[PDB]
């Protein structure tokens, strides 16, 4: 269907944001990881123009750029059901990512975002735009299970050590 | 209905209205985004700053810039600056009135092809025009001969022209431009211990070398000069209040224009590019052309630039054939006045491209009605 | 007569004599001096401590290094510095033996017209010559073409060499090293109750980054592994016999090589570096410098790292390119190496700065027998 | 001795190496300048012929271009004394070169081989092809004096400016 599309070799790479800002108060997972795909799949000069203009009608109404347009997909997208003109539109937009050729470099951008801004924080009852995106990143479909964390509550290993400052200052 | 000429480059975007004299908005063309974790509620919500905006704050924002080289790279911030604009600083409609835009000579098709779908789609402009940068600095300047020089951030690219007419077989482009040059000023810089990696001090050594730079007229001389005295030292203040002094860096950062070997490249310098555009044009054309050199754009303000530039050229040139550098105080905005100017002309009217045409042809269409 | 090596790192100082194999003597380049009051006469105490013996009386010393981003701050303790290494691990008389040096590419040149003018008057050596780390990295590794990654104590840079020609104008450096490591290192600890905050305790969390430390193939993976059980995890004794643990500090502290935003910096990768500093040569010479990766230096001995960055190029470079990454196991001494190989050649005796043109041209002959 | 002759306008342009390889370190700057100078000395078909062969004469006995050639001829030019009838070879020679039109940019190319490349090393006891050469150049001989470089141990405009990476890691 949309054979002949490729892609740059290196442009998501400038998107992604600091590992700082990706624990800011305020920080959008969803819409910039959303922004960094969208990134990669802009189509190369180098493939025709009649399919790269196929290609850019897919993605002005699935990874769009307005706030508004993202905010009305957002919304019709819980009964997803009712449309069946949209699940064959997504699912042709996920056999596009399982073949890109920097699908490994994508794969650990998705998990960057999940641990740590917090992309899979819902686990399992995402957007299901984000879903298909993360399912055709990954397809083992682990990243529903969440991001493991480490505990510090159960120390195995505490070692209350007295360092140089620490021995100025104690009780018992 | 009035007509916006909004010229876009890498460095700056002019705006305006036609039929004006001066640019209504002139701000860097960068898009910030900030890279400290915020912690204040509220505050900060913004995910991107564009203008001038971009340029108070940059302390805690990455910038980049979506033009390098005159070719567009990121669609998404010009689409964004390109939005902003319309509708934050002309204050105006886009969908009645007819914008006009620029584009340097020798770019792929495919940046104008996307120029004008974006354009046609995104904005429902009335209707618009890509005029080459160097035709239209040639309508301000009041001629019909000459070869235009113009050199900005992203290029510096040559187009003669004869009595109406253009030679396109003399263009000749060269991607060393402002962008360049502050780039090696950063790397000489670092001789005297003064460290800028950032991005925020990228700017800040750009407006150094705005407020301290100068062309040489003998490269030699300054050099030996510089080195045999401190008469040529300066000192800059830093935002910080720190004060830095720079020496030989002055004139040493705009000598790139004229042996670009300083920064790698292999490209004969200016001089040599302007001789060799000329003499690539018919034996009866280049007395006009010898005696008509328009420059134009930011990296054209160097002070001493023309002199230097005449006397390069004249030693190249015929000793019988007369040289005239021709360098207006506008030579900034000579392609925003020139593009106001083609835009109010009544001819020009049938030039444009409607939305009708546009349906009909698609964003190739732009190939066959622009230059 | 027989010619001397000295390479001044950041951290540590190598010294040796041309033609050896190994450096004869290495010792930290710390100076330190007592901060606690003395009680017992007749011992007697040194003003100050220099190398091991400052290492071994670290408790009552506060350790300064004179060398810092691999600039030379402080030059009292270095001229200490190389009195130590003349006279106390060396045991030879300056006057009679050619020294040689090194320095990082892109430094202040007062700094190395400072170490001319050192050696030519306080110590009257007869000849010497500075060269560029990555340069002498190269000669030892017995290559002719491949680009150098040396990473040692204070700074990490790129310098692409083809067929004994190098390309200036793509050479890169970061300002991203071993010490950055450990003062993250020391930021984290924090997060498992253990503080250090005394300049004899940087030495050893530097201890712990050295022993425990490694650079994992998969960071996302490694981290949820370490969050799952407690396979990765590692005892340190202090030397006051307690004991510590670390988790998945281990492989976050390296992880700053390649991730420089997590101290704040807004550089990239030194992965990103490299394939920056090749994607700036001409395009008939990246195949060869592809498949010629260099590693040198101490950053560069951590496990594993050999494989990550293989990894990082390849999915940076196109396909049908072949990548090779070369850690020979004496690396972390390859700048030594590569100065005694220079030293030991015929073609170089003619190179030295003789006392005779330094005197006649004065500490600015550096700039133009050395490059 | 030579009514008639003329030359081209930028023949010796193409052969001006570039400043990075006028750096290097096996780099011979004399033969670099003399092969510049003989190619901007180069006769225009224009030429009347006897006029024309006794300059190519005249450069090919004063200026060779095969290295060995060159050497025998620098070998006897340390004693001009030695071997008469050379200087009035010379001397004609030098005095074309001082008519050339290309004169300022000729010793614009020679000022730039001596600050870069070294090509007034001896600056007073240089030999004597260089030095005749260069001194139909620039009639004033200032290039006997060196090339003025600069210290930057002056220490004169220097702050320790810390900027945003030096402020990290900093002591005291
Ligand atoms: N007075 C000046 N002196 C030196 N450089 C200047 C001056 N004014 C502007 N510049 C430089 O010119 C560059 C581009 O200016 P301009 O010609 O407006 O670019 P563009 O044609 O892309 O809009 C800027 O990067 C700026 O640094
Ligand atoms: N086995 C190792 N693992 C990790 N880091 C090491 C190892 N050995 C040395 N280092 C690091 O190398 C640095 C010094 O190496 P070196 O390149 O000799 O420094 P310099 O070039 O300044 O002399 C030290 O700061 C230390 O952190
Ligand atoms: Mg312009
Ligand atoms: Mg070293």
């Amino acid at each position: 269907p949309f054979s002949g599309l490729k892609f740059k070799q290196n442009s998501f790479l400038s998107t992604v944001p600091s590992v700082t800002n990706m624990h800011s108060m305020h920080f959008d997972a969803r819409e910039t990881f959303l922004g960094v795909i969208r990134k990669a799949l802009e189509p190369d000069t180098s493939t025709p123009f009649p399919v790269r203009r196929a290609f850019d009608g897919l993605r002005a109404e699935i990874l769009p750029n307005d706030t508004i347009k993202s905010a009305a997909l957002k919304a019709q997208c819980s009964d997803i059901d009712k449309h069946p003109e949209l699940k064959a539109k997504m699912e042709t937009l996920k056999e596009v990512i399982t073949h890109h050729p920097q699908k490994e470099k994508l794969a650990e951008i998705a998990l960057q975002f999940a641990r740590e801004a917090g992309l899979t924080r819902l686990k399992g009852e995402t957007d299901y735009v984000l879903s298909n995106v993360l399912d055709g990143l990954i397809g083992d479909g682990s990243w529903r299970a969440g991001p493991a964390y480490e505990s510090y509550l159960n120390k195995p290993g505490v070692d209350r050590v007295i360092t140089t400052v620490d021995g100025l200052h104690m009780q018992r | 209905t009035t007509a916006l000429v909004c010229d876009n480059g890498s460095g700056l975007v002019k705006a305006g209205f036609a039929g004006d004299d001066a640019p209504r908005a002139v701000f860097p063309s960068i898009v910030g985004r900030p890279r400290h974790q915020g912690v204040m509620v509220g505050m900060g919500q913004k995910d991107s700053y564009v203008g001038d905006e971009a340029q108070s704050k940059r302390g805690i924002l990455t910038l980049k810039y979506p033009i390098e080289h005159g070719i567009i790279t990121n669609w998404d911030d010009m689409e964004k600056i390109w939005h902003h604009t319309f509708y934050n600083e002309l204050r105006v409609a886009p969908e009645e009135h007819p914008t006009l835009l620029t584009e340097a000579p020798l770019n792929p098709k495919a940046n104008r092809e996307k120029m004008t779908q974006i354009m046609f789609e995104t904005f429902n402009v009335p209707a618009m025009y890509v005029a080459i940068q160097a035709v239209l600095s040639l309508y301000a300047s009041g001629r019909t001969t000459g070869i235009v020089l113009d050199s900005g951030d992203g290029v510096t690219h040559n187009v003669p022209i004869y009595e109406g007419y253009a030679l396109p077989h003399a263009i000749m482009r060269l991607d060393l431009a402002g962008r360049d040059l502050t780039d090696y000023l950063m790397k000489i810089l670092t001789e005297r211990g003064y460290s800028f990696v950032t991005t925020a001090e990228r700017e800040i050594v750009r407006d150094i070398k705005e407020k301290l730079c100068y062309v040489a007229l003998d490269f030699e001389n300054e050099m030996a000069t510089a080195a045999s005295s401190s008469s040529l030292e300066k000192s800059y203040e830093l935002p910080d209040g720190q004060v830095i002094t720079i020496g030989n860096e002055r004139f040493r950062c705009p000598e790139t224009l004229f042996q670009p070997s300083f920064i790698g490249m292999e490209s004969a310098g200016i001089h040599e590019t302007t001789y060799n555009s000329i003499m690539k044009c018919d034996i009866d054309i280049r007395k006009d052309l010898y005696a008509n050199n328009v420059m134009s754009g930011g990296t054209t303000m160097y002070p001493g630039i023309a002199d230097r530039m005449q006397k390069e050229i004249t030693a190249l040139a015929p000793s019988t054939m007369k040289i005239k550098i021709i360098a207006p105080p506008e030579r900034k905005y000579s392609v925003w006045i020139g593009g106001s100017i083609l835009a109010s002309l009544s001819t020009f009217q049938q030039m444009w491209i409607t939305k009708q045409e546009y349906d009909e042809a698609g964003p190739s269409i732009v190939h066959r009605k622009c230059f």
